């Protein structure tokens, strides 16, 4: 399964840059990075985020432009929920950019 | 060409090192 | 009585959770029930005791194996032919098929190629025959006998060591100073003299004759009148042939520089030279310190005196010999950091100089090396920070360092935590711009838009170095430079050919590829810091949790109060910093391993050309040399590499295995436990089988740690086969 | 069992004890307080670590405050 | 010898850790 | 407050003269440091006796077999009388013979060596302890220290005669040219 | 003996039973031998020194290795490892009103020195099997040829 | 050294060290340490230029002299911060 559909039919996807098909090779590069930047949000908790936005406002403080909404890490629930949208959409356009290259090029 | 008597006597030594592990981790588990 | 007899409360832990937590806890000994300072301590040193056994039988356990089931004395003949064979393969699952594919290396049985290069230093050092290796062996063992027994010693009443002992600095630092670094520096280069040199120079020196014969025609007649010339005089010449007599000279301390020819390894005699003054500086530096003879340094007076004028830097080192020679945690961070910084130079500088004949042409032992060291480096690394963590959240007394520059950090960790977060925003942002403006411009047809950064002052410390195809014409690149003719009789006659030369890992030509990944490496090393330094600033207390102290190092969380407060406990900053260290140095062997192979195969304008967009990373490096790896079976039969191939999987299974872990949290699973639980208690037959422990979900800080592990442990194996197996498919 | 503290902070507005599913807490006359009152842990065996009462004290930092320490088949809160 | 990792391969990666992981288990099953 | 074998340096705080041979003969203070870290000198006056017991018994073995007989020779007659070469050429069976009786002898003493029993006196194996039924408690001392002498010595010289022999391949007065 | 509390509430140790069982063993291991060495003498075992094969014993025929392993080897080895099955069916099984591997919680090892006459025929079996396996070792010879 | 037996020789609520941090140096004087350092400046240089400078260093011309005067630089900086502490504690 890993040979001889991912890796032989992701040539497709990989070799079109510089043809038509260099948008999905740009597009399979980002659904990437963006499953990838989910799993910070998947794995990490809002205590530690929240006191680095701590350290930020002493940093804002500092120069008296600390807002008026104080800034705070995302709650755990939207943090979850976040990590979940971005896994999903860099899977789902991994998969997608990999379908539509990889067809058209050979179909 | 290791020899037979090679292995044994290295296995003894071997066997001699195991018996003082367990009795370290012994001493250690005290 | 129970498992954790060390804890009472895990004792009276009802759940599953007690083995669990008693494993864990076993080897914390400083938090253990009814503990004292020395009793700690004294255990500490059995136990080092031990492990130093455990290194001691892992080595012999290595050179017993090649001297039984290796091909050393074949390999010997034909270094760089003959593929070295770690040990036979024992397994009743091989086929027929797999049990053909293995028999290699010239040997009628299965076995393991070996790719430590454990092979080439033994031959460098001097070893010629199994009977050598085996005598090791045994050697080995017998240390580790004295030394297991000598761990058992030190903890009898009359043998038990003093705190004071424990505690005495100034001793122990003289001692390994001059010792343990220096005398043993100065045995090792003894060793190359009388036997390593003779035996590349084609004579069998051993313990039956190594007292008869002289190591040099002279002898120590030069080394008492003090013309030690005579030890550089006659060189190896250009033309000699690493295991014999001729083209052999008879010198035994130079300082040629450069590279042997033949084997393209440093020459043994500036090895030797190197280890032999080395030594004497080292020997020299232990005489630093105060030591029952009045003449020495007190450490204490040097840190509480070195505060600068005006209080700059507050009270200045004032308390921070009690906080250092009281806590044991910090001194294990430094050592940690110490010894990670010197994992990566050891890792750095191997590939660029090679030591060992014929290591150099061994392209899957020196990749396998390299990731390696790098790996271990960044463990060290993570491992040094969470335990300053550690030590700020346990040991450390402000009152002691009150307006102390440890305390001081304290004070304005705030400005470093921004300030390092400023700086791996900054190096995020733009390094993932440029390469995606690449991306972009090399996929719409158009290379030519890609903006592309000459490395220009790495290739002007290269210049610097005496590299010449920049043309900077700086310092050794100019011959006429005071740098460049002060040193021009010693080591620039051969170290300026070595560098010049093309055919060697010594400063390889970089360019914007080697730019941009570089940046990439700066922000993967700061926020790496970023999260340990913050985990280590914030674990005494927090805006959040200012009594994070009284919670200690790792605990789950302080609830959902507050706006929630998960990951707050500054194992959890480790916890995260683990996976940053993963990253970094992914890219760092990803970067080594891609320009190597290009370098390697004679392609180096594949690196210089795709490099510079990520898709050349995907595709040029990972998917081309993917094939040799996951074809290593298939449907129509099986190569040597499937073994490769299947820990390549395996790897990949236990990364994903941990992402459970991670994500999914103890609530799901512990409800359904209780249904489990419900399920087996009310069937019948099988509730006549009952536990005892009542099985419960893992705990947060547990399933963090058990998903850590999966990722690490994937990470890891799944490097290790494509770095060892692509390699030799490709060469 | 977890350890649960009360730190005089407390201004006795009764919220800790309301958010406890487990009776822990309770109001005990205080002399300090304004309303003479001070919430009090003397059943901390039977306390689970929810930590409810953290989420629902108002202070600017906890004046009911809860270590998590020795684990118990009360403390699990297993029904088995 | 070519006898050793047949008599030796086993007896240590089946009998002894067996024997260990019993001993383990019975061990902290104790009181 | 001052040795007595070094008359111009400190006695040995660990030393106080309630031992055999004791005349303050510490440099380093390698008893200072055992009594500060918590031991005591049994453990170094035993290996003092045990080093010193075997040197004794090497030195008549390194001159015997050449000043007299090397045996009725049976076996022995391939073997060479230098001794730093008779020890690499001993058989098998005679080398095994004699490791097993050393070893048995030795794991024996090791249990008595590393006990907690106070009653043992220090370099008492009761090998022949007979003698010392009637000696009186002076003469018992002072034969124990004609001992500590006799090992003390010995143990010097199995160095000059080990270094003599590896170096020159002879003793000079004695035996000669081996 | 103290320091092993669990082996050796079971016998398994420095115990009387444990040498009587071990005793036992060396005289039927002495029978063996003997039975084995007249065995080769007569035809019993496959001659010829043929080596196993995958397609007959598979991975445990190591039959590409080394090691040479015969068709009188997989014979004797399915001999001992019935030995071996009747073994724990003996051992764990029940007690057919004979002995008990292990002690059992009432009984109390025998004490220290027929029954007798067994200890100390099973001894000098264990001393004949050392000294057999000794003489083979440095004569070089085969242990069949040694007692014959 | 112990916790206990060493010197109070923090000085951040004063303006320079006290002398008991130069040792066994802590009673030479002044004007001893600076000509001492001033001599030990120009040896050494003297020395480096005529080892590594003036000449170029070799397996057969390293001069044992010059190697050991190079040590004297480092000395003389030591030397010089020891002159201006013990010109400031007045001795
Ligand atoms: C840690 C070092 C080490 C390692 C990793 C290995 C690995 C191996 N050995 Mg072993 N071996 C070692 C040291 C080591 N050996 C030493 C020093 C000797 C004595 C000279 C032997 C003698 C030996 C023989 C004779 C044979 C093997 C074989 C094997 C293989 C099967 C496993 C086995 O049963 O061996 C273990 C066998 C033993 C007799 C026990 C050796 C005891 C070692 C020294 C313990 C070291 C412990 C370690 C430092 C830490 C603890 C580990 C664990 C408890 C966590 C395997 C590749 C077999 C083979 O070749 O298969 C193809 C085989 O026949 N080994
Ligand atoms: C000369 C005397 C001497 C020597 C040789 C040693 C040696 C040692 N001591 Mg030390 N020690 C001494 C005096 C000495 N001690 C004194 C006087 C005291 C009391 C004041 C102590 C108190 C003490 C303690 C409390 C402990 C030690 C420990 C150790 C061990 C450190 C771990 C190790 O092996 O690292 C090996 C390190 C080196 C070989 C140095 C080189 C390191 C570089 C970076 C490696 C270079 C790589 C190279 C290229 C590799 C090529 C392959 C080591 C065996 C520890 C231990 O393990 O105890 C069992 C320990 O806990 N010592
Ligand atoms: C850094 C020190 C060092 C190291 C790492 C080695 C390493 C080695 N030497 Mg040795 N050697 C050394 C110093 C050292 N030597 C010195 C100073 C000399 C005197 C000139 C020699 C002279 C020498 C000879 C003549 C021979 C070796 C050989 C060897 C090999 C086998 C060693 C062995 O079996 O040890 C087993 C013993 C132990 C593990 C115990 C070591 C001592 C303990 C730890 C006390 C430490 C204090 C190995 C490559 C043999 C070989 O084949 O080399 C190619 C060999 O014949 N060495
Ligand atoms: C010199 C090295 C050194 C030493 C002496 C110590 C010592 C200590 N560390 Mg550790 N530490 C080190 C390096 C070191 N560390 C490094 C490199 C790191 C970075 C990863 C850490 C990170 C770290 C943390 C984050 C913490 C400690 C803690 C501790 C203390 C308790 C650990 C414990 O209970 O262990 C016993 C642990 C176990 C029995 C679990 C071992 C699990 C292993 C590693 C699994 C291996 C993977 C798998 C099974 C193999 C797969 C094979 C294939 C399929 C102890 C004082 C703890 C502490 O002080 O808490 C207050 C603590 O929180 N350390
Ligand atoms: C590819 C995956 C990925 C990415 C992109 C990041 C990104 C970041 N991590 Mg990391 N992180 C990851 C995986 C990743 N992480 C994982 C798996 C973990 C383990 C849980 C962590 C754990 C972690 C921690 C705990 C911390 C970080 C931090 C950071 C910052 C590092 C500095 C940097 O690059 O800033 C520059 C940012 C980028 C390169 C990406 C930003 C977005 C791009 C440029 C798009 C711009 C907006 C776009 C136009 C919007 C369009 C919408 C339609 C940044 C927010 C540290 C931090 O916050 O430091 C300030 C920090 O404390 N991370
Ligand atoms: C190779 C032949 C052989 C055989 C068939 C046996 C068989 C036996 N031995 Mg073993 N034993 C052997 C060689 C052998 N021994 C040798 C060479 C020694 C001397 C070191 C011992 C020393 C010995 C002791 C000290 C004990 C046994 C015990 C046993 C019994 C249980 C062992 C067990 O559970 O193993 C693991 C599976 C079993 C009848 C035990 C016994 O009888 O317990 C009641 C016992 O206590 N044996
Ligand atoms: C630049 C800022 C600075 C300012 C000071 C100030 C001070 N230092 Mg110094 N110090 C500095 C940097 C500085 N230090 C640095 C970077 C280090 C680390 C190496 C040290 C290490 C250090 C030590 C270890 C000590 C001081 C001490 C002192 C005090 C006395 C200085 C004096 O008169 O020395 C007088 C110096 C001399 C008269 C000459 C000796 C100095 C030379 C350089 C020695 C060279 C030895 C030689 C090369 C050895 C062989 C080398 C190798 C092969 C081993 C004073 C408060 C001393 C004190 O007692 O403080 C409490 C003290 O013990 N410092
Ligand atoms: C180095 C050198 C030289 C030298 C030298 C020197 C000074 C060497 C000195 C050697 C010295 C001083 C050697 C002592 C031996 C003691 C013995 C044999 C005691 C045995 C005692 C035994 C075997 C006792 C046995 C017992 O069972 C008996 C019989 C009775 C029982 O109740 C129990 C005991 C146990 C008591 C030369 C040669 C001068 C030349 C040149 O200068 C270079
Ligand atoms: C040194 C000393 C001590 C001592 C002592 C003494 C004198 C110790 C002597 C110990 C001795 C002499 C111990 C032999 C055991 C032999 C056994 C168990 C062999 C069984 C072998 C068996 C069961 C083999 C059986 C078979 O293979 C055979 C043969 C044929 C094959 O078809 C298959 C089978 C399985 C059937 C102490 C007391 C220890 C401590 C003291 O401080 C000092
Ligand atoms: C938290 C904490 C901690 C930890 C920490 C850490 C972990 C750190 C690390 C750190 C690091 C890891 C660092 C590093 C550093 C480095 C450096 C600083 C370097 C330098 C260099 C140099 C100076 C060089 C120079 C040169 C030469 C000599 C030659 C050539 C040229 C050049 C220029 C390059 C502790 C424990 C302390 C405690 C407290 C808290
Ligand atoms: C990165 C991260 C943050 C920090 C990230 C935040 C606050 C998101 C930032 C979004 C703003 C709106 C920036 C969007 C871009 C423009 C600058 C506006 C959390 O707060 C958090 C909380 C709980 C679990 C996981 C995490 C988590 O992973
Ligand atoms: S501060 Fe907390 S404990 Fe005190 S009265 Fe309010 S809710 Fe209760
Ligand atoms: S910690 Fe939980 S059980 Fe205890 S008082 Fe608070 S809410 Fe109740």
């Amino acid at each position: 399964w890993l040979r001889d559909f991912l890796w032989s039919q992701a040539s497709q996807v990989i070799q079109s840059y510089g043809s038509a098909l260099s948008a999905y090779g740009i597009i399979f590069l980002g659904a990437h990075f963006i499953w990838a930047f989910s799993l910070m949000f998947l794995f990490s908790g809002r205590g530690y985020w929240q006191e680095l936005i701590e350290s930020v406002v002493w940093a804002h403080n500092k120069l008296k432009l600390a807002p008026a909404i104080q800034p705070r890490a995302l709650s755990i629930t939207q943090g979850r929920a976040v990590g979940l949208a971005h896994y999903l959409l860099g899977g789902i356009g991994t998969t997608w950019s990999f379908f539509l290259a990889r067809i058209i090029s050979v179909g | 060409m290791i020899t037979d008597s090679q292995i044994f006597f290295a296995l003894c030594i071997a066997l001699t090192a195991a018996v003082l592990a367990i009795g370290l981790g012994r001493q250690l588990y005290v | 009585t129970k498992f954790p007899k060390f804890s009472q409360a895990l004792a009276q832990d009802p759940a599953t959770r007690r083995i669990w937590y008693g494993i864990a806890t076993a080897h914390d000994l400083e938090s253990h029930d009814g503990m004292t300072e020395e009793n700690l301590y004294q255990k500490i040193f059995a136990s080092h005791f031990g492990h130093l056994a455990i290194i001691f039988l892992w080595t012999s356990g290595n050179l017993f194996h090649v001297a039984w089931q290796g091909n050393f004395q074949q390999w010997v003949l034909n270094p760089l032919k003959v593929k070295p064979i770690a040990h036979a393969i024992w397994d009743p699952h091989f086929g027929q098929s797999a049990i053909k594919a293995f028999t290699r290396g010239g040997v009628s049985y299965p076995v393991n190629i070996a790719t430590s290069g454990v092979y080439h230093w033994w031959y460098t050092v001097g070893m010629r025959t199994n009977e050598d290796l085996y005598f090791g062996a045994l050697g080995l063992l017998v240390l580790s006998t004295t030394l297991l027994f000598a761990g058992w010693l030190h903890l009898q009443p009359k043998f038990r060591p003093g705190i004071a002992w424990f505690k005495n600095n100034e001793s122990r630092l003289n001692h390994h100073l001059s010792g343990l670094f220096g005398v043993s520096s100065l045995a090792w280069s003894g060793h190359l003299i009388h036997v390593a040199i003779p035996e590349s120079r084609g004579q069998h020196i051993r313990w039956n004759n190594f007292t008869s014969t002289l190591p040099h025609p002279e002898g120590l007649t030069p080394f008492f009148t003090g013309n030690w010339g005579l030890y550089a005089e006659n060189p190896d010449t250009a033309q000699h042939i690493f295991g014999t007599s001729e083209g052999a000279g008879t010198a035994i301390l130079t300082f040629l520089g450069g590279f042997h020819p033949q084997t393209q390894s440093m020459w043994l005699t500036d090895i030797a030279h190197h280890h032999l003054a080395i030594a004497v500086v080292f020997i020299f530096a232990g005489h630093m310190y105060r030591t029952n003879w009045g003449i020495g340094h007190s450490m204490k007076e040097i840190l509480d005196a070195h505060v600068p004028p005006k209080g700059r830097l507050g009270a200045g080192h004032r308390g921070l010999f009690e906080t250092i020679t009281d806590s044991l945690h910090m001194q294990l961070g430094l050592a940690l950091a110490s010894l990670g910084v010197a994992t990566s130079l050891v890792a750095q500088h191997m590939y660029a100089l090679p030591s060992y004949a014929f290591m150099a042409k061994d392209y899957v032992t020196q990749a396998a090396l390299y990731t390696h060291h790098q790996y271990i480096a960044g463990f060290l690394m993570v491992g040094a920070f969470a335990h300053g963590a550690i030590f700020f959240v346990r040991d450390y007394d402000p009152e002691v360092n009150k307006d102390n520059v440890l305390a001081r950090m304290l004070q304005h960790k705030e400005a470093i935590i921004s300030h390092l977060s400023w700086v791996s925003l900054f190096l995020g942002f733009h390094t993932l711009g440029l390469y995606i403006h690449n991306d972009v411009c090399v996929a719409f047809g158009t290379p030519e838009k890609q903006i592309l950064f000459e490395p220009v002052f790495a290739q002007f410390i290269q210049a610097a170095s005496g590299k010449a195809l920049y043309g900077f014409d700086v310092l050794l690149s100019s011959s006429t430079s005071a740098a460049s003719v002060a040193s021009s009789k010693i080591w620039l006659p051969g170290w300026m050919e070595a560098i010049n030369s093309g055919k060697n890992s010594l400063f390889l030509t970089i360019g914007p590829g080697d730019f941009l990944v570089h940046h990439a490496i700066a922000l993967g090393l700061h926020t790496t810091t970023l999260i340990l330094v913050k985990g280590a600033l914030d674990a005494r207390g927090s805006k959040l949790m200012p009594d994070k102290k009284d919670f200690g190092y790792s605990f789950p969380c302080d609830g959902p109060g507050r706006g929630g407060t998960c990951d707050i406990s500054a194992w959890d900053a480790f916890y995260l910093a683990m996976f940053w260290m993963l990253n970094t140095i992914s890219w760092v062997t990803f970067y080594w391993h891609w320009k190597h192979l290009t370098v390697w195969g004679g392609n180096a304008a594949a690196f210089n050309e795709s490099s510079t967009y990520i898709m050349g990373w995907l595709r040029d490096y990972l998917w081309l040399n993917s094939s040799p790896l996951i074809n290593g079976y298939n449907a129509f039969g099986m190569n040597a590499q499937a073994v490769w191939a299947w820990m390549f999987l395996f790897g990949h299974l236990i990364w994903a295995t941990g992402f459970m872990f991670l994500i999914s949290w103890r609530g799901y699973w512990q409800e359904l436990i209780e249904t489990l639980v419900w399920a087996h208690e009310r069937t019948p037959i099988a509730n006549l089988v009952k536990w005892r422990d009542k099985p419960v979900a893992l705990s947060i800080v547990q399933a963090r740690l058990v998903g850590l592990a999966h990722f690490t442990v994937g990470f890891i194996f799944t490097f290790a086969p494509f770095v060892i197996a692509s390699t030799t498919g490709k060469f | 069992s977890h350890s649960v503290r009360v730190y005089d902070t407390c201004i006795g507005c009764t919220q800790c004890v309301r958010a406890c599913p487990c009776d822990v807490l309770e109001m005990v006359p205080w002399d300090g307080c304004k309303a003479g009152q001070i919430a009090s842990a003397p059943r901390a065996e039977d306390c689970i670590g929810c930590k409810r009462c953290e989420t629902a004290c108002p202070t600017d930092f906890l004046s009911v405050r809860v270590y998590l320490g020795s684990e118990t088949t009360r403390s699990l809160g297993l029904t088995y | 010898a070519s006898f050793l990792p047949s008599i030796l391969t086993p007896v240590v990666t089946l009998v002894f850790p067996g024997l260990m992981f019993a001993l383990f288990f019975v061990l902290i099953e104790q009181e | 407050e001052r040795s007595a074998s070094i008359p111009f340096l400190k006695k040995p705080p660990a030393l106080d003269g309630s031992m055999v041979g004791d005349v303050g003969f510490d440099p380093l203070g390698i008893s200072t440091t055992i009594i500060e870290l918590g031991g005591d000198l049994r453990y170094v006056r035993e290996a003092e006796l045990m080093h010193g017991r075997q040197a004794m018994l090497a030195t008549v073995g390194f001159v015997f077999p050449k000043l007299f007989g090397k045996l009725p020779a049976e076996w022995a007659k391939d073997i060479s009388l230098n001794p730093l070469e008779a020890q690499y050429q001993i058989p098998p069976v005679a080398l095994g013979q004699i490791a097993i009786s050393i070893a048995i002898a030795e794991g024996l003493r090791s249990r008595i060596v590393f006990s907690n029993d106070p009653d043992y006196v220090v370099g008492d194996h009761g090998f022949g302890a007979g003698m010392l039924k009637g000696k009186s408690e002076a003469q018992v001392k002072d034969m124990k220290m004609k001992e500590l002498a006799h090992c003390r010595l010995a143990m010097v010289a199995i160095t000059g005669m080990f270094f003599q022999t590896a170096i020159t391949g002879s003793l000079y007065p004695l035996v000669d040219k081996f | 003996a103290a320091d092993y509390p669990w082996l050796a509430k079971y016998g398994f140790g420095p115990t009387v039973k444990a040498e009587r069982w071990n005793g036992r063993h060396a005289m039927f291991g002495w029978l063996a031998i003997l039975g084995t060495g007249v065995a080769k003498s007569h035809g019993w075992l496959p001659s010829g020194d043929v080596a196993l094969t995958y397609n007959e014993w598979g991975g445990l025929a190591q039959q590409g290795f080394n090691t040479y392993i015969t068709n009188e080897r997989a014979i004797i080895m399915i001999a001992h490892v019935h030995a071996l099955a009747v073994s724990a069916a003996a051992a764990f099984g029940p007690q057919v009103l004979g002995d008990s591997l292990t002690l059992l919680d009432g009984e109390k090892d025998e004490d220290p020195y027929t029954p007798a006459a067994e200890m100390a025929n099973g001894r000098m079996a264990m001393m004949g099997i050392i000294a057999v396996v000794l003489t083979s070792a440095i004569s070089g010879k085969d242990i069949l040829e040694v007692v014959d | 050294v112990d916790r206990s037996e060493a010197a109070d020789t923090w000085w951040g609520d004063k303006d320079y060290p006290p002398s008991i941090v130069l040792g066994i140096g802590k009673d030479v004087p002044s004007s001893i340490f600076g000509v001492t350092s001033g001599l030990a400046f120009a040896i050494g240089v003297y020395c480096v230029a005529q080892s590594n400078l003036v000449n170029i260093l070799s397996g057969s011309t390293v001069n044992g002299f010059y190697v050991a005067g190079a040590l004297l630089v480092p000395y003389s900086w030591g030397l010089h911060v020891a002159a201006w502490i013990q010109k400031q504690n007045g001795k």
